[PDB]
């Protein structure tokens, strides 16, 4: 082992003396190399209180903040609907923070796993060379007060005005301002995930057979929405470790609510549209309605999770019309019947604009409202058209439980509709 | 003290020097002074309290030097590094009045 | 008797989007209705026209370096071609309670800080801040460079309690000097306004307007957009244009640079006029920052002299530092 | 996680430059914790004077437009910065990247205090909006109103008292209010569900996330993996990493009089529904509660199922 | 002592969009509501006729692919059928103030900058330029292939101090020629407008106006856009064309670039012609890069030559120079 750690040293030797300057080698040549025996290993021993080994980080957060890099894990929560980077346990990469002319060090303690365990046994295994690593005899004492001291951070609680300080309050108590760090390995673990699940051997192997369309049982990932998130700018490696696939960039994973990117200039009704009439022929509602035709309501093999679905998925379109009313009600004052009217009977009395007022000159029932119900019979009319075609139905009963779906659905509809103009 | 002519200008990103230093630098500039004010600039903001300008030796030029050819960029070790203590022998001359 | 080792501040007079429309001059009584500038995409081709290096410039690959012109997609926000009045507006509020910090570490800075500033206003209130905060909202310091070459500027300052205005105001923002701080009837009845929200807490809220005769079809300034890595130079989108709600728009941080641009009192040169309050007072079109600390003008050496070891600044000085406290900022240790 | 008596609506709150990275790996809406001490900062301001609790909060959300673009040829979206002055030298600025979203939300409320029997409806709704529209919520401003002067009042639902039907049809006028919106709801319990049934293998609790933000275009045994609802990640709290340290040990803190703990963040799940879908709007409130004796600092939707 | 490593010029000689729109001739104030050019599409399927590479050249392989076609879908904007004339309006915006760069990091090099131009401008005013951009608005340079193959050219030019219009000029675009600069009273007369307008004495609008007799159902050329190469099958879109609102247009950066052709100031050969003053002054559809480098008569180095050593160009090239702060820039990247 003691040939194996300096075989590594070989490779130090031949990488750093290699390029024999013709002016400067009188130490390049000679004294570089007589270090590397035993004294290049006492010449790390100064050089451990120079780096730490850190699991989250504070200069993410802002460059210059000087603060308490921690490396403790978290424990259980307790209710298992949460995660963290406790859930990893084995699976620790923790970026080293710290100068970069020095990181050779943590290269040369990562010798402590590789092939032997010997990762908390630096107290053991000292004078001879081949089952022990002859880290040599009288030095393998004071070597050992020093090389362990990197494992451990430096002692001192400690942040930064820059480091995102937050109050939180406690039930009939004062406050703990609490510190969040940046989870460095758990970011880590995710861009593991990330770069797996999108391009690698298997995820490519999927999606080749997307044109071939022979199924192997294997699905394949897709992440939409990703966000990039730099850190560093134009000097990544002066923060912690950012590897050669995490670039200085963290992919984001989306939280965004449904009414995103939505149709901000609204465009009206009452033309000579054929759909849209009441229920929104928008690309978020033709996505839904397919789901309801091709699946779960003409294939139909149970009674527990098939009847269950189907109740919901009109309750998703007896709220989406009521969310498409608000939108064509909202930012449209300037509502009427005059432009393209042929078949959109009291559309003028459902989705009105309200004025403040009526408008009326040889008419009276602008001025209120009772029973908009026949533009929801239309509506449920339409849910009749929504399924596309289905004729093993209507012996079964299932047609008769979506009547009864159709009725349970427009029997909330109806009183919804209600106080727009009652 | 000593200023940059590349630097100052439009607000840069990584992979804008490192096509710099694959032409001759740009106008007004030179690869050299691109590179070797580069690896100062990496070099003199790792410091805790600043106060330790003096601690930055020819090593740690290096060392963020480095990092642009692990990307790319051909650079000069000679002259960027001999650039890099121009900028650092500038930053101790104001230190000392 | 230390520095607080957190120092924080939030921002007062705080600014919002200034939205664009364009219609037509003396229609400005009736602009609730005017349609919104949009954002309008066009290609462009160019040539090369930068400095070239001494490898470069022999006259082989120069001709050579124009066979392959570069092509972009860039944003443009133009007036209708019947149209010839831009309408920037946005609701600038002041906020108040100035000298209080938002975060201290030390509560005997604290009070020591809360004695130095009610020293500031026992002796002289806001009004002479609040008079130079006046005047860029009566000139168009906020449109930045919408306003040069138009021929007449008008700012329509409305204020608001409810519903109902209390009190309007009307400029005219050209013959309102860019450069001099001169008080008015109708300017000093606007400073006190503001004087008064900066002094006491409750926020005054403001309504300011501003018309501008530009021309038929020409073309406005929306603030360009930072986007920080392009992608492939297929597409290539330089110069997007910021706009919210398909309206071109100017950011809040740019209008909010222009309220204040009150720094008068520079060491070396004051020949640049009125540029923006910064702690290590720094302008970024002249790309060199005035306050050094070889000077003894900066906000943190004129701080804790006038609030630790009492040496009160110039009068002239104690109103820059009242300015970055109205600023906000995150100080040191 | 008390009862509320009533239900106090801040209307339709525009927000100008809020924050929308929210956690170190969910990008998008920011994150319920700001909506939580929100509250609690009116609860700072204003209902020590009223004299009432305010604890619970719903997150509605009419209108969301983040500030991002992507880039040529790429399909990942990245954010818009802005700049910053110039160094001490005037050089330049180091680059900081911070999500920017402009947003729409809307406020339910939980109040428990005895001000409610004291000051009428109307009393308790004007003192709160009036501060409520010189503060911050997401680390943005929020902006006031022009032009139509349509949804500028408030409301308030006494919804302590009356028979059960005098709940619900006044239950069904705040959601006629609330109805351009997609309400905000945790689910911890389907992410609890979700690993017992994916028993096949050993996976983690964060490897299941991943699979609830989702295109698994499965292979036929082409496809696409169904989803019941509008999951979404969201941010559940925090996990402290730290022992509780004294006031005055820990160095540059904010103040020097309250204890410290380093915390982590703590990934949950959560689903966005429409108002009219939830029965009772009480189980739509946000509740941050804590046991400061281990390390977790929390927030959830109780009672919601 | 040096050049700024920052140097931009807000431009001047700012045109909008030209529309354009049909009609007939002989119509002088019916032309104000002209129906405009619209953009419409078309099938396109021509044949190969490109140099094949000498591999290609088998008499199987071109029958094998003079088979295969190529349907492409163009872009047209033509007149209509009972329509001759092409109406194209823009308005030209003159702001003045040439020599103050709109950022600059060097301060002694602003003021060595500032003071080299004010020794133009006080020893010859604008008006040697003015009367060469005067030219450019008379015949009709603006119109790029629309000029060729025309019966008469009409250029009207409205100046609208207000809302009104002070003074209209009327000219015959083909009786004044191309190349040659002539001399008339009413061109002097635009002249010293714009000279006026130049040195920031006044405020200059233009409205220009440009008619054009074609031909009944002609074609019309607005400014071609840039398509992006898809990998699509069964053809394609190969021309897309400009339109701001459904009406045939030419970009702004086009009218501006025709504005400009007043250098006839080369290295090489002056009869040939006035070009686009650029830096590296090129053309190209001519694919050379006339005044090189390697003769000391560019924008670069007549500059430095000029401000930071201060030896004088010719009074023949100190137009040149002077023309590229009107143009405006990215200098000193």
């Amino acid at each position: 082992l003691r040939q194996f750690i300096e075989s590594f040293i070989q490779e130090r030797l031949q990488g750093k003396l290699d390029k024999l300057q013709p002016d400067e080698d009188d130490k390049r040549q000679t004294l570089l190399a007589t270090h590397r025996r035993e004294a290049w290993l006492a010449d790390a021993a100064r050089r451990v209180g120079q780096l730490q080994l850190v699991t989250h980080t504070l200069k993410p957060i802002h460059p210059d903040a000087r603060g308490s890099n921690l490396h403790s894990l978290p424990q259980a929560p307790g209710q298992p609907g949460l995660a963290g980077s406790h859930e990893l346990g084995d699976r620790l990469v923790s970026d080293v923070v710290g100068n970069a002319a020095a990181l050779d060090v943590f290269k040369f303690l990562s010798l402590q796993y590789q092939g032997k365990n010997l990762l908390n046994w630096l107290t053991e295994d000292s004078a001879e060379a081949l089952q022990a690593l002859s880290d040599n005899a009288e030095q393998a004492r004071e070597w050992r007060q020093a090389f362990i001291g990197i494992t451990t951070v430096k002692g001192a609680p400690a942040s930064h005005s820059l480091a995102k300080q937050l109050y939180f309050p406690l039930p009939g108590s004062g406050y703990h301002l609490l510190a969040p760090l940046f989870p460095t390995s758990l970011v880590h673990h995710v861009h593991a995930l990330l770069r797996e699940a999108r391009f690698g051997d298997a995820a490519k192997a999927a999606r080749e057979a997307r044109s071939r369309q022979e199924s192997w049982p294997h699905g394949f990932s897709e992440y939409p929405n990703l966000a990039i998130q730099k850190f560093g700018g134009t000097k990544p490696q002066n923060i912690s470790q950012l590897n050669n696939e995490r670039r200085g960039e963290n992919w984001l994973l989306p939280s965004l609510p449904p009414n995103w990117q939505r149709q901000n200039v609204n465009a009206p009704m009452r033309h000579s549209s054929v759909f849209e009439h009441d229920f929104g022929r928008t690309p978020e509602v033709s996505r839904l309605t397919r789901t309801l035709q091709r699946f779960l309501a003409k294939t139909v093999h149970n009674n527990l999770a098939i009847r269950q679905r189907r109740a919901q998925l009109v309750a998703q379109i007896c709220d989406e019309a009521l969310q498409y009313a608000a939108r064509l009600r909202e930012l449209e004052p300037g509502w009427s019947a005059t432009p393209g009217c042929q078949l959109h009977d009291a559309e003028q009395l459902w989705l009105d604009p309200l004025r403040a007022q009526t408008d009326e000159t040889f008419l009276q029932r602008r001025l209120r409202g009772d029973w908009p119900a026949e533009v929801g019979n239309r509506f449920a009319n339409w849910l009749n058209r929504a399924v596309s075609s289905d004729s093993q139905i209507l012996g079964s009963p299932e047609a008769a439980q979506w009547s009864q779906e159709l009725s349970k659905e427009l029997t909330m509809f109806k009183e919804i509709l209600e106080d727009e103009r009652d | 003290m000593k200023v940059p002519a590349f630097f100052a200008a439009n607000i840069l990103t990584i992979e804008q020097i490192i096509e710099a230093i694959n032409n001759d630098g740009s106008a007004m500039t030179s690869a050299p002074e691109i590179a070797g004010y580069y690896a100062w600039d990496a070099a003199t903001d790792a410091l805790e309290s600043e106060n330790d300008l003096e601690q930055l030796t020819e090593d740690d030029f290096v060392a963020h030097l480095e990092v642009l050819e692990e990307r790319g960029a051909k650079i000069d070790r000679d002259a960027a590094i001999a650039v890099a203590l121009q900028f650092q022998a500038a930053a101790v001359n104001d230190l000392h009045s | 008797l230390s520095t607080a080792s957190v120092l924080a501040f939030e921002r007062k007079l705080d600014p919002s989007d200034a939205l664009m429309s364009a219609g037509a001059w003396a229609q400005r009584d009736a602009s609730q209705e005017w349609p919104a500038v949009t954002v309008r995409e066009k290609s462009v081709r160019g040539t090369i026209s930068n400095r070239l290096k001494t490898k470069d410039r022999d006259p082989a690959k120069l001709d050579a370096s124009i066979q392959s012109p570069n092509l972009q997609t860039v944003d443009v926000a133009n007036l209708p071609s019947d149209a010839d009045t831009l309408k920037v507006r946005f609701t600038l509020r002041v906020l108040g309670g100035a000298g209080t910090p938002s975060a201290c570490n030390d509560a005997a800075y604290r009070d020591k800080l809360l004695q130095t500033v009610a020293t500031y206003v026992n002796d002289q209130g806001f009004a002479e801040l609040a008079r130079r905060y006046a005047h860029n909202l009566a000139n168009a310091r906020f449109l930045w460079r919408n306003r040069v070459g138009a021929e007449a500027v008008e700012v329509r300052i409305n204020h608001i309690r409810q519903g109902e205005v209390a009190r309007a105001w009307r400029f005219d923002a050209l013959a309102i000097g860019l450069r001099d701080f001169k008080a008015d009837a109708e300017l000093d009845a606007l400073a006190e306004l503001i004087a008064s929200g900066l002094s006491g807490s409750g926020h005054v809220l403001l309504e300011v307007v501003a018309f501008a005769r530009i021309g038929d079809g020409q073309e406005v300034f929306p603030s360009q957009e930072l986007i920080l890595d392009k992608g492939d130079k297929k597409g290539q989108k330089s110069k997007t244009l910021y706009s919210v709600r398909d309206a071109a728009a100017i950011h809040s941080q740019k209008i909010g640079n222009a309220l204040r641009t009150i720094d008068t009192w520079y060491p070396d040169e004051d020949g640049l006029g009125p540029i923006a309050v910064e702690p290590y007072g720094s302008v970024t079109s002249q790309g060199k920052a005035y306050r050094q600390p070889k000077q003894k003008l900066d906000f943190y050496t004129l701080l804790d002299n006038w609030v630790l070891r009492d040496e009160a600044p110039a009068v002239e000085q104690q109103h820059y530092v009242i300015a970055n406290l109205i600023r906000g900022g995150v100080f040191g240790e | 996680v008390t009862d509320p008596e009533a239900l106090l609506l801040l209307p339709r709150l525009s927000i100008q430059n809020a924050n929308a990275i929210s956690s170190p790996l969910t990008w998008g809406f920011p994150s319920p914790g700001a909506f939580t001490g929100f509250v609690h900062a009116l609860q700072r301001r204003v209902g020590i004077s009223l004299d009432i609790e305010l604890d619970g909060v719903g997150i509605v959300c009419h209108r969301f437009e983040a500030q991002i673009s992507q880039p040529a040829g790429k399909r990942t979206k990245v954010f818009n910065l802005t700049r910053n002055p110039l160094n001490r030298d005037g050089s330049t600025a180091a680059i900081v990247e911070e999500g920017r979203a402009h947003l729409e939300v809307s406020l339910l409320l939980g109040v428990h205090g005895d001000g409610l029997d004291d000051h009428p409806a109307q009393e308790i709704a004007r003192q709160v909006q009036e501060q409520a529209g010189a503060m911050r919520l997401a680390g943005g401003s929020i902006l006031p109103w022009c032009n139509e002067r349509f949804p500028a009042p408030n409301a308030e639902l006494l919804m302590l008292g009356g028979s059960d039907e005098q709940r619900r049809k006044n239950q069904r006028r705040l959601t006629r209010r609330l109805l351009p919106g997609f309400a905000l709801v945790s689910r911890e319990a389907l992410l609890q569900q979700h690993l017992e049934t994916l028993r096949t293998t050993l996976p983690e609790a964060t490897t299941l996330d991943a699979l609830l933000d989702l295109c698994r275009i499965n292979f036929e045994p082409w496809q696409v993996r169904d989803k019941p609802g509008w999951l979404v990640p969201i941010p559940a709290g925090y996990n402290a990493l730290s022992p509780l340290y004294l006031p005055g040990e820990v160095r540059n803190a904010r103040d020097r009089e309250t204890p410290l703990r380093f915390v982590e963040n703590l990934f949950g799940l959560g689903e966005w529904l429409s108002p009219h879908r939830v029965a009772a709007l009480s189980d739509l409130l946000w509740y941050h509660h804590a046991e400061p004796d281990k390390g977790l600092y929390r927030w959830s939707t109780p009672r919601f199922v």
